[PDB]
């Protein structure tokens, strides 16, 4: 996995 | 909302189970013809992947078609190659399918494989 | 073949055109029903993202179903930021959601989602 | 984009 898109 | 998280792999999984139910015959809805050759897939990928099927399955009529048939000139083999890249991002090119899968691209209106099958005609001239 | 190219931003642009089908309400063949609440979908996309559906489509009589209607304690709201989900990789997660959310992808089967809820909730522990 | 998987 999970990020900050 | 501007505050969302992302999975990075969700796309590329979601890509891979719909290759999966094509191989297994799930779900699938219409009958593509290459002359004496028949390949069954889902009308969503297909328009998803091909300015040539998102203008058929678009259509008031043709949406309901349950078969359609390519024009005679296309080259089977060719058909099967890009088939299998609308499903899985990997395209199959060779010194003896380059020629077949360009014009084919060119038919589908599938733009990026016209562009890259240009780009290595171009380096062995 | 193992001489394959690959196209990077394939999955993810097939991921975008299906959102747009969603959108204009394009080949959609379900209704989900969440208590008074009616979600149209396409079967091979939930199929893709969730245990659930996947054995709720693949079943013999289910599979020819237009309409399914979810457990009446199953949050309409959570649903939603759900679907959306499975349709663009982003989860809107927040404070005020992630109880219902976290209760809708363990029903759905969706264990990488169940997963970050669950890291979410005990950093604020 | 294309690249060698
Ligand atoms: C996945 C691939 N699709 C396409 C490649 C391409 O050359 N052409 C000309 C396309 C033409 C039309 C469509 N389909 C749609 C277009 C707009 N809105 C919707 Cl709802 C759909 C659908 N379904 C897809 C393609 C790609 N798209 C963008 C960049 C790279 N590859
Ligand atoms: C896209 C997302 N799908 C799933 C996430 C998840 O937690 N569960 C338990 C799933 C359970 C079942 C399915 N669906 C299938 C499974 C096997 N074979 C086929 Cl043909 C299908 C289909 N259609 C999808 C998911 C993901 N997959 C893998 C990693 C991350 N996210
Ligand atoms: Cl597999
Ligand atoms: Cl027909
Ligand atoms: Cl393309
Ligand atoms: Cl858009
Ligand atoms: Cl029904
Ligand atoms: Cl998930």
């Amino acid at each position: 996995a999970w990020v900050i898109p | 909302a501007d505050s969302c998280i992302q999975f990075t792999r969700h796309a590329s999984d979601v890509l891979l189970n719909l290759n999966r139910l094509r191989s297994r015959d799930i779900l699938t809805d219409v009958v593509i013809v290459v002359s004496r050759e028949q390949f069954r897939a889902h009308k969503t990928v297909l328009m998803a992947c091909s300015g040539l099927f998102y203008s058929i399955f678009t259509d008031q009529l043709k949406c309901n078609l349950s078969v359609i048939n390519l024009d005679p000139e296309i080259n089977p083999e060719g058909f099967c190659i890009l088939l299998d890249f609308m499903y899985t991002s990997r395209l199959n090119l060779r010194e003896g399918n380059i020629m077949a899968v360009m014009a084919t691209a060119m038919y589908l209106q599938m733009e990026h494989v016209v562009d890259t099958c240009r780009k290595f005609i171009k380096a062995s001239e």
